[PDB]
């Protein structure tokens, strides 16, 4: 004969059970912008790298000082 | 055995032949020893900048001149023989006493090494050394030292003469390898 508390009730308890609608709502949409940085991560990669290579590391000290020789 | 000292070091025969270009470029006489030893605390003029043939530049003092010295002083790869020079008047002293004027005047160099610049102006140090100085001495140094054997040999081939002097088949047919040995020097 109407609409209703019980109708009404329903409605809003319905929403509340709904865990798609607000799940979905709070992390896809949070999901997309993620990230900005120049990563600390990266920066270790970045020190080991500059550790890692002769190329640095001897051609450093070989090609600076074998230069002058006597 | 010298260019580990700069310790850009390489041993093989193709390697060992790539020398062979930095002798002809960057090779030169020395004109005194000490002196240049002197010259090489004063200054870097004496050192020249020169790549790989393909890869790096490389550059090269004393060690350049260093090289030719070997000859007056064959120390630096040791033996005893006392050098070009006090080989020559030693073998001169051997041959007699007259004609040694005219090899004075006459004084002839070719090839490999002479291709050098300097060396028979050093050489003329030497002599003068040696020799008496009262009396004329002079070396030819040709442009074309290195070609000189061949052309010789053109001229050699030329005169009818060995017409007379070749070997023949029939010589080698009616006696051995022996025949050369007396019929040539």
């Amino acid at each position: 004969x109407x609409x209703x508390x019980x109708x009404x009730x329903x409605x809003x308890x319905x929403x509340x059970x709904x865990x798609x609608x607000y799940x979905x709502x709070x992390x896809x949409x949070x999901x997309x912008x993620x990230x900005x940085x120049x990563x600390x991560x990266x920066x270790x990669x970045x020190x080991x790298x500059x550790x890692x290579x002769x190329x640095x590391y001897x051609x450093x000290x070989x090609x600076x000082x074998x230069x002058x020789x006597x | 055995k010298i260019l580990t000292e700069r310790g850009y070091s390489f041993v093989t025969t193709a390697e060992r032949e790539i020398v062979r270009d930095i002798k002809e470029k960057l090779c030169y006489v020395a004109l005194d020893f000490e002196n240049e030893m002197a010259t090489a605390a004063s200054s870097s003029s004496l050192e020249k900048s020169y790549e790989l043939p393909d890869g790096q530049v490389i550059t090269i003092g004393n060690e350049r001149f260093r090289c030719p010295e070997t000859l007056f002083q064959p120390s630096f790869i040791g033996m005893e023989s006392a050098g070009i020079h006090e080989t020559t008047y030693n073998s001169i002293m051997k041959c007699d006493i007259d004609i040694r004027k005219d090899l004075y005047a006459n004084n002839v160099m070719s090839g490999g090494t002479t291709m050098y610049p300097g060396i028979a102006d050093r050489m003329q140090k030497e002599i003068t050394a040696l020799a008496p100085s009262t009396m004329k001495i002079k070396i030819i140094a040709p442009p074309e030292r290195k070609y000189s054997v061949w052309i010789g040999g053109s001229i050699l081939a030329s005169l009818s003469t060995f017409q007379q002097m070749w070997i023949t088949k029939q010589e080698y047919d009616e006696a051995g390898p022996s025949i050369v040995h007396r019929k040539c020097f």
